[PDB]
RNA sequence: GGGAUGGCUUGUGGCGGCCAAGCGUUCAUAGCGACGUCGCUUUGAUCCUUCGAUGUCGGCUCUUCCUAUCAUACCGAAGCAGAAUUCGGUAAGCGUUGGAUUGUUCACCCACUAAUAGGGAACGUGAGCUGGGUUUAGACCGUCGUGAGACAGGUUA
RNA sequence: GUCCUAAGGGGGGCUCAUGGAGAACAGAAAUCUCCAGUAGAACAAAAGGGUAAAAGUCCCCUUGAUUUUGAUUUUCAGUGU
RNA sequence: AGACCCUGUUGAGCUUGACUCUAGUUUGACAUUGUGAAAAGA
RNA sequence: AUGGCCAGAAAGUGGUGUUGACGCAAUGUGAUUUCUGCCCAGUGCUCUGAAUGUCAAAGUGAAGAAAUUCAACCAAGCGCGGGUAAACGGCGGGAGUAACUAUGACUCUCUGUAGCCAAAUGGAUUA
């Protein structure tokens, strides 16, 4: 068991569902589906914006 | 493993519940006779699909040190090894090496008779297709020793050699070749290895009449030195793992023929003899 | 989506139970939770099992489970 | 608070979730024909099956 | 009526017959009725009583078997259904060993459901008695089955001939120390 | 210490497809589309499938208003022979009742009758009399809690 | 501090490092041609035998960024499709 | 200026392996505490 | 009884106590009749049974010029190892074995129109 696994077993933290951990989210400002991480991810938002 | 191909290779080499078919490495020592090389070639031809071949001379004496054998097994993912050798004391020797977790599980020496040896090419018959596993016959009283001995280990090693790939189904057209090993309890007994092709004829009944014709190779062996397994390593190697498709049986829980989960209940015997009925006024005389 | 179901005999009522106001599907072999541990109430009269399904290519509407 | 209720495009919406072969159907039909009632057994979990393709049809007089 | 609903709509729920008030019938007749009912559903014989019960351990064992079969869930719930005045609350009290549900000879004593914790994983749900509506059932049949309170019926003398048909004559004579009547009016 | 949706509503379902007078367009022939129509939702049967109270209603006693008319008056139509009716129109002048059932959404049954119509003036918070939602303090029973106690609840004053 | 229809997968074609001999500028070192080249390059690992009509390198197609089902395995589930 | 609902740097009663303490109880040591023996160690 | 249960700030203090187990004190239940679902052993209750495993103050030893530091030793309790009011609690049974003791683990399979038996009665449907 890793440190996280032992901690999660002690604290009763459940594993996330496969739908919950999907790399997809709806951006309402653009009205578009985008990746949270990875290539053109949401964690790098604005790094290629003009202003 | 940054590369996906190397990750695939690592996952193929990883331990599994249902194991891969074993791979055999064919290699020779610094001195190895032409008869021994021909015998190794015949065994490789019988086991082409799951074998690798070494072509150099290896300064290895397996019963003294097997560190190089363990290194070769770890490098090539080969759990069976056939080692060829020759000497003045041992003129033609095939050392069958079986390994567990890239360490030597057991080893057995076969001494080949040069005068009676015939290769596969010395018989003018149609040979076995590449990758076709044959049927097997072990004959004689030497394979039922109550204590594990050289002939018991030889039977186990030859089963692991000619085992092939397991399958739940076989075509009836794939039963055309049989490998027969004969050895009798006793100056040393002779372990004889023969291969036959199978022909079927009409006999007037449902079952056909089998006939055999020699395929090759012709081999006479005398069992030599032995390296026995450690008991703990043997227990680890003889442990059997259960597949996920093998259901663990629960008490009173089963599956019907339509796939419904069914539970069984047990009422018990009805014993109303200890019940006193109500002594009613209309029944009191 | 949810309405508060009030419990208790006092003038101030407990309010942890939530009733689903929309139709629901509960699936096969459904048995309701005991009332002491039933937070979400999916009422029986709002449970559905069939739907009128239209095939766009065939232009056919069938009632399907 | 009013959430954004959007369904993403996905190839999984246009596939078959559950399939069954004719051999499996024939086995289930034979089991349906041969099944009997036992008072001392209980049903714990129903098998999700296309029961319209497995159940025997109605009588011809009724039809 | 309820058996048909259970078979059609909830086949995953387990139906168990409980023959109560077996101390009011001969034991051979109770065994014969058990053999008849066990062709359809598992049947338990029971005298429901806090002090002197019969069949309590057997019914407890059957409920334990059901709990083990449903050990994945937190508990099993056992709902008691039947006609009025057959002994549902009495069976709950007999299983508990303590008077936890109200029991009366008055039909319709239990009016709402009641949860009772029998063990940590076993619940018992008391229910009011039900009379499935049938067009062949007469008020005399319902009254003799025990559906209604006899204090609130008009002309109770009209149901005495049905009781006289149902009860053997020597049983009535021994019950009331009375003999020689030719009809129900003279008997009354 | 503060505090206590509304010119709304009414009689005719939703989803999918088709047609469609027309609107547009006629360097694109698309896009809207009333009226309709088509598909999903027992030979007068069965009676062995009643599907969850957070939201509360009551009764007297008495007056008035609306009409969205149950009866009475008049009228139009119908195989309306007669009799008894059915559908519709004008009409609120005049009436529209005892009674049973609290194991209970008190709503339905029975009868008399010409008929036993529907609403508002409270319920878009709310001092006439008095029962249910209903609930200060006494008390048991059930469920939960180690407990003080709380409640899925049920009962009594 | 920049750039990319992402990586991956399948198929197909091709052969690398280097040396010799040649070709205006071009001269040890720019590009082209032939010959010789067991990999002495590249890519993975840490061979004591990794890979050459490929595991290298360029094209074509997919790029949908973590599918569906399971009465089965292990763990969990007071929100047990 | 009731009752109900809402708010508190809220007050107070009550409960419990909530925190910090504590009566009681229990255990050890020093003092009160003296006079002779026998044995084992310094 | 050099005791239990209480009280007092303390006392050469008081009570129970002019008391002594057919008594005193603390609990739970609540006349009679009925009545103790079956079996354990997880929490708890109690065993001075071996340990120093945890181990305060005092005391003992080593170093240092000393302040001081470092070491063993170390009561009760806890812990470890035993028997239970088996109270709470858990608990579908019955056979087996290869384990051999706890926990086992791996197979099998379970469905009298008013009687009989009990010291008249078979009851709580209690006057
Ligand atoms: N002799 C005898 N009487 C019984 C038995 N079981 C129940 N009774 C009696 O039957 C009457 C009915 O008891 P209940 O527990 O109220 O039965 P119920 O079906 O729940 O009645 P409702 O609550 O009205 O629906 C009680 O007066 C009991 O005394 C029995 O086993 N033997
Ligand atoms: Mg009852
Ligand atoms: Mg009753």
């Amino acid at each position: 068991e890793t440190k996280w696994q032992a901690f999660a077993r002690r604290r009763g933290i459940k594993p996330k569902t496969r739908e919950q951990r999907r790399n997809l989210q709806y951006n309402p400002t653009t009205g578009q589906w985008e990746r949270k991480w990875g290539y053109k991810g949401a964690n790098k938002r604005g790094e290629t914006d003009p202003i | 493993p940054r590369n996906a191909r190397s990750k695939r290779a690592l996952e193929k080499r990883a331990p599994k519940i249902v194991e891969n078919p074993k791979t055999c490495l064919f290699l020779r020592g610094t001195t190895c006779s032409q008869i021994t090389q021909d015998a190794m070639n015949d065994l490789y031809a019988m086991r082409q699909v799951h074998a690798k071949r070494f072509h150099k001379k290896n300064a290895i004496h397996p019963f003294e040190d097997a560190t190089s054998l363990c290194f070769f097994s770890e490098k090539n993912d080969c759990s069976l090894m056939v080692f060829g050798s020759s000497n003045k004391k041992r003129p033609h020797t095939l050392t069958f090496v079986r390994m567990f977790d890239y360490k030597v599980l057991d080893m057995l020496e076969f001494y080949l008779d040069p005068d009676t040896y015939r290769s596969i090419s010395q018989f003018k018959t149609s040979k076995i297709p590449i990758g076709m596993r044959p049927m097997m016959v072990f004959a004689g009283t030497a394979f039922e020793s109550p204590v594990p001995n050289a002939f018991t280990m030889a039977k186990s090693m030859l089963i692991d050699f000619f085992r092939g790939e397991p399958s739940d189904k076989i075509d009836v057209e794939g039963l055309r070749f049989v490998v027969v090993v004969t050895a009798d309890e006793p100056q040393k007994p002779i372990l004889r290895l023969r291969v036959y092709g199978i022909r079927t004829k009409r006999s007037g009944t449902r079952l056909p009449r089998v006939e055999v014709e020699e395929h090759g190779p012709r081999m006479d062996f005398r069992l030599g030195r032995m390296r026995e397994p450690d008991p703990a390593m043997l227990k680890e190697a003889m442990k059997k793992a259960k597949t996920p498709q093998e259901e663990r049986t629960k008490k009173n829980i089963s599956m019907d023929l339509l796939g419904d989960k069914i539970g069984r209940i047990h009422m018990g015997k009805t014993d109303l003899s200890k019940l006193q009925t109500r002594k009613m006024k209309g029944l009191k005389r | 989506m949810f309405k508060v179901v009030k419990t208790g005999k006092k003038t101030h009522k407990k309010g942890w139970k939530r009733i689903v106001t929309k139709p629901t599907f509960v699936g096969p072999d459904f048995t309701r939770r005991p009332v002491k541990y039933e937070r979400f109430i999916r009422p029986m009269g709002l449970r559905y099992k069939k739907a009128n399904v239209t095939h766009p290519t065939l232009n056919v509407t069938v009632q399907l489970p | 608070e009013v959430p954004k209720a959007v369904i993403e495009p996905n190839r999984k919406w246009f596939t078959n979730t559950r399939v069954i072969s004719q051999d499996t159907l024939q086995s289930f039909r034979e089991a349906m024909a041969e099944k009997q009632k036992d008072p001392y057994t209980v049903l714990l979990k129903s098998n999700k099956l296309p029961m319209s393709l497995i159940r025997d049809g109605p009588k011809l007089e009724d039809g | 009526h309820v058996e048909k609903y259970l078979a059609a709509e909830a086949p995953h729920k387990h139906l168990v017959f409980v023959l109560n008030k077996i101390d009011l019938v001969p034991s051979s007749q109770a065994a014969a009725w058990i053999r008849i009912l066990q062709k359809d559903h598992p049947t338990c014989a029971m005298r429901a009583s806090i002090t002197n019960p019969f069949g309590r351990g057997s019914l407890i064992d059957l409920l334990r078997q059901f709990s083990v079969l449903h050990k994945d869930r937190k508990q099993i719930s056992v709902g008691l259904i039947g006609y009025p005045n057959v002994g549902k609350s009495s069976i709950i009290n007999a299983l508990r060993g303590k008077a936890v549900a109200k029991v009366a000879p008055i039909p319709g004593e239990t009016k709402v459901w009641q949860y009772v914790t029998l063990m940590k994983r076993i619940y018992l749900i008391d229910c009011p008695g039900i009379v499935p509506p049938n067009q062949h059932d007469t008020p005399e049949d319902l009254l003799l089955r025990g559906v209604v309170r006899v204090e609130n019926v008009e002309h109770p003398e009209q149901y005495i001939p049905a009781v006289l048909r149902k009860v053997k004559q020597h049983h009535m004579e021994r019950t009331y120390e009375l003999r020689g009547w030719k009809d129900h009016i003279e008997f009354l």
